[PDB]
RNA sequence: GGCACCACCAGGAGUGGAGCCUGCGGCUUAAUUUGACUCAACACGGGGAAACUCACCAGGUCCAGACACAAUAAGGAUUGACAGAUUGAGAGCUCUUUCUUGAUUUUGUGGGUGGUGGUGCAUGGCCGUUCUUAGUUGGUGGAGUGAUUUGUCUGCUUAAUUGCGAUAACGAACGAGACCUUAACCUACUAAAUAGUGCUGCUAGCAUUUGCUGGUAUAGUCACUUCUUAGAGGGACUAUCGAUUUCAAGUCGAUGGAAGUUUGAGGCAAUAACAGGUCUGUGAUGCCCUUAGACGUUCUGGGCCGCACGCGCGCUACACUGACGGAGCCAGCGAGUAUAAGCCUUGGCCGAGAGGUCUGGGAAAUCUUGUGAAACUCCGUCGUGCUGGGGAUAGAGCAUUGUAAUUGUUGCUCUUCAACGAGGAAUUCCUAGUAAGCGCAAGUCAUCAGCUUGCGUUGAUUACGUCCCUGCCCUUUGUACACACCG
């Protein structure tokens, strides 16, 4: 993050993606024939 | 068979070291924060908390099944004496090793450190931590490889308290060009604190005034 | 050296614009008030703020202090 | 690798039924207490398995971590002319607990 | 086989919940009306390991000291037997571990 | 300006001078693998390497080259192989030799995989260093158009940007301090047959006065927690009193105290940084190299020890404040096993020793173990002598470990008995239970500790001060530097 710009749209664009996922997150939160067989039936 | 006092202790202690790098190895996927070994008669109970009790629980919980067997042959354990649960972390954005994963996760799939970086640091804030500084190290296109410190909020650094109120996790991230490694502090707030010191040690909390009432002569008040 | 930190000092001339009817001269009884008074994480900080405390309680008896 | 077919097969009937496989690292093992073999090839013969995307393996501390596929349930379906009743055992629905 | 003499052993590394353990036997062996004898505080074993700081070779000779401290007690109780085990199953304890001994 | 025994002053012990141990360079080598070069490379990579370790050298095996193909292929794709030759080898490695197994697999293509191979100047993590010095930062307000600045300071004080105080600043945060661990106190609680004691049973020796020394005691079904252990607490906060001071922060003296140097000692430890060191810790890694006559891995043998030399960390010593010979005889920190692949080992019996053998205890406050350690102390011999100081070098012999001791692993016995007669220029560490001696345990470890990490025994001289040297920090200053004087 070099420039002044794509930091801009890095905490804007970050900080949404928080927002999204905390809202999600505590929504996500109150809503809250055998085997051994067939080898033993040679009789 | 026979083992001592000083060697049993320390074997369930490497047994634990053992144990819980397997998880991270093999649900890093999922989020995974910690294992607790709770020893009881008759039954081993161990709980993993994962951000995700849906990849371990899934399709009629075959993973967790084919899961507790690899255990059992690696241990010699009894079929029957091993009991795996995978239980929901309740705040996720407080859990340090939920949060480098996840950072991890985002810089796999191409998206730029800024984005990615401020994600943890208002994850970690907006579930109530008191304070995170996270540094992520490596090689990113340029040749020369360098480090970045994003911190926020309020950061204790020495003496005892660190190891009461702060939880660390660094991953190594695996790039086309090198190694990435990411280092998440994050602090938790002392209120909130239900085992330990439930506040800062030079954390001096004054109570307050009493006094200005009114005083009269000399009364008796009988009953 | 015995130079008392900022945290023990601040702390202790609160208590005095705070409690100073209920002070006295005497360091035994200044410490048992100030466990009921301040919650102190740790007991060695506490002796320490009842140590500074009596100093400046024997000092205001002489004359006036800054601070308080 | 040169494994006879015999023993092959107990590899395969390991696999399946307990569908999971764990192997310490050792070559010269003479038995790996579980499959009567060699501990060597219990290693290189899932490691085929693993190269044609029918069971994970993980590695951790010396040792392999062998889980199937619910893909390579198929594959011994036909190849070990067994019986099409599946489900190993760590597929049979045992389900979880809340 | 019925009233005897009975040696519980407890040892694990966190003070707290051994001394809860301790303490609500000692309890449950005061209201019910069972002679005791202890706890009995044996010697605590400090396991010490002590490692170089560097990785590599370089720098100044620095050394890391770590410690795992192990305590052990041990409370003699006079009771039936089936009388003893369950009240471990009462005062059980993830971290301190429980061997009986006649 | 300021601080500092990784600086000095006053001193102590020294090192550098000798022999030897060990590390580094060099030389040599078939290879003598390699990293590190001022502090911050050189008893450092826990690196005390007979095999392994191992990366080096001289040789010999295996694929442990998955997978999609193509080729070959039952009229057999291939693997193993007795005997002899060959080989260091009872490696079917290879060669004569015909037997066995049966589509697992042989050849080519891609693709792998594995590397103590290279790159630490491509990286993560870790660690060292600047530096544990005391430094760092933002809100509001003031100054400036601004980058910025003040706050973050003349002075005093402190271990400390830590405090007093001065103040266009006010009020704060990180670091410091608080915090955590350990050592020193508790006849005040809680208990202890894995700790100790008094009594008491039973019992021994010596003088008979009823006393003094013991053994025994997991049923005396006793008493107690001071000594021992550890959990809950209490206890020190510079407390009281004298001096100085801006009468402030503080400092120096006394008294009480277990403790009055941050109570002693540590652990953690800020904002940034270094091309610091490690890809030889990692199934941590990008890239480069190699990948079947391997740079993978394994087996055998050698080397890492090799010796005209320079340098560093150390151990013995140079004698009488001592060597021997008897005798006295006191710690603490710790560790310890099973059908193994063999742990700590008392006690008994052999042996001059080293060591051997038979039983028993202990997965441990129980047994090893009071680790009856060494310096040390007493009494003797020695008598200033290269001597009975010193014990290299070497000859002959006896045991232990290990598959294997030759280039002696180590220990023991006899003999040989060397330099060294207190060390030039220089230079290190250190202020109280400290320095210095002195041993013991844990780590490495089948064996080997002149090494580290700790522990305890005996236990001082001399400051408690300074910026004279040296290093670092702050302020002012100059700058044509900012990849920042390696400019
Ligand atoms: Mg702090
Ligand atoms: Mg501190
Ligand atoms: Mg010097
Ligand atoms: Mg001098
Ligand atoms: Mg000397
Ligand atoms: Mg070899
Ligand atoms: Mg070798
Ligand atoms: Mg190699
Ligand atoms: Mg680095
Ligand atoms: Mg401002
Ligand atoms: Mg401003
Ligand atoms: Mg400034
Ligand atoms: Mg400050
Ligand atoms: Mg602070
Ligand atoms: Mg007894
Ligand atoms: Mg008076
Ligand atoms: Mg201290
Ligand atoms: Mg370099
Ligand atoms: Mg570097
Ligand atoms: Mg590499
Ligand atoms: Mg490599
Ligand atoms: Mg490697
Ligand atoms: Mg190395
Ligand atoms: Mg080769
Ligand atoms: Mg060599
Ligand atoms: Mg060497
Ligand atoms: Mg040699
Ligand atoms: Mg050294
Ligand atoms: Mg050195
Ligand atoms: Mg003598
Ligand atoms: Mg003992
Ligand atoms: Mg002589
Ligand atoms: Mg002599
Ligand atoms: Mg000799
Ligand atoms: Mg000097
Ligand atoms: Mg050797
Ligand atoms: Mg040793
Ligand atoms: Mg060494
Ligand atoms: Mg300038």
């Amino acid at each position: 993050g070099q420039s002044d710009k794509r930091e801009l749209e890095g905490e804007v664009e970050g900080t949404e993606d928080a927002e999204a996922e905390l809202e999600a997150e505590a929504e996500e939160n109150d809503e809250s024939y055998l085997a051994e067989l067939e080898l033993s039936k040679q009789e | 068979a026979i083992l001592s006092k000083k060697k049993k202790l320390v074997a369930d202690g490497v047994f634990y070291a053992e144990l819980n790098e397997f998880f991270t190895r093999e649900l890093a996927e999922q989020g995974y924060a910690g294992v607790e070994v709770r020893k009881t008669p008759s039954k081993l109970e161990v709980i993993v908390k994962a951000s995700n009790t849906q990849g371990v629980l899934g399709e009629q919980g075959r993973r967790i099944h084919e899961l507790t067997s690899l255990i059992v042959k690696r241990f010699k354990l009894s079929p029957e004496g091993i009991a795996i649960y995978a239980e929901r972390v309740e705040e996720r954005g407080l859990s340090a090793a939920v949060q480098a994963e996840a950072l991890k996760a985002k810089l796999l799939s191409g998206l730029p450190i800024r984005r990615a970086a401020y994600g943890v640091l208002r994850f970690a804030m907006g579930a109530g931590a008191k304070g995170v500084e996270v540094v992520i190290s490596g090689k990113l296109r340029a040749a020369r490889a360098k480090s970045q410190k994003y911190a926020d909020g309020f950061m204790i650094h020495s003496g005892q308290p660190t190891r009461d109120f702060i939880d660390i996790a660094i991953r190594h991230v695996l790039m086309r060009q090198g190694v990435l490694g990411i280092k998440v502090k994050i602090m938790k707030d002392p209120a909130a604190n239900r085992f330990g010191p439930r506040a800062l040690p030079d954390a001096v909390k004054i109570a307050e005034a009493k006094d200005e009432d009114e005083v009269i002569p000399a009364p008796t008040v009988k009953s | 050296g015995r130079v008392r930190t900022k945290t023990v000092k601040r702390a202790s001339k609160v208590l005095i614009e705070r409690f100073y009817p209920k002070l006295t001269l005497d360091f035994e009884t200044n410490k048992r008030l100030t466990s009921e008074i301040a919650v102190i994480q740790s007991k060695r900080l506490r002796n320490k703020i009842a140590g500074y405390t009596t100093h400046l309680m024997k000092r205001i008896q002489k004359g006036p202090v800054r601070g308080i | 690798m040169l494994i006879p077919k015999e023993d092959r097969k107990k590899i395969h009937q390991y696999l399946f039924q307990e569908g999971v496989v764990v192997a310490k690292k050792d070559f010269n093992q003479p038995k790996h207490d579980e499959i009567d073999t060699r501990n060597l090839f219990v290693i290189k013969a899932l490691q085929s398995l693993t190269s044609k995307g029918y069971v994970k393996t993980q590695f951790s501390w010396q040792y392999y971590y062998y889980t199937l596929t619910d893909e390579g349930v198929e594959f011994l379906r036909t190849e070990l002319n067994i019986p099409e009743g599946i489900l190993p055992l760590t597929r049979l629905k045992n389900a979880p607990a809340e | 086989q019925q009233i005897h003499k009975i040696r519980i052993t407890l040892t694990s590394t966190k003070v707290k919940q051994l001394e809860n353990v301790s303490a609500n036997i000692i309890r449950n062996a005061a209201q019910y009306n069972i002679v005791k004898k202890g706890p009995v505080r044996m010697p605590t074993k400090v396991l010490k390991i002590t490692t170089r700081k560097t990785p590599n070779g370089e720098g100044s000779k620095t050394w890391d000291a770590y410690e795992m401290r192990i305590h052990k007690r041990v409370i003699d109780l006079q009771a039936p037997a089936s009388t003893v085990k369950r009240i471990t199953q009462i005062t059980i304890e993830p971290g301190v571990d429980v061997e009986v001994t006649i």
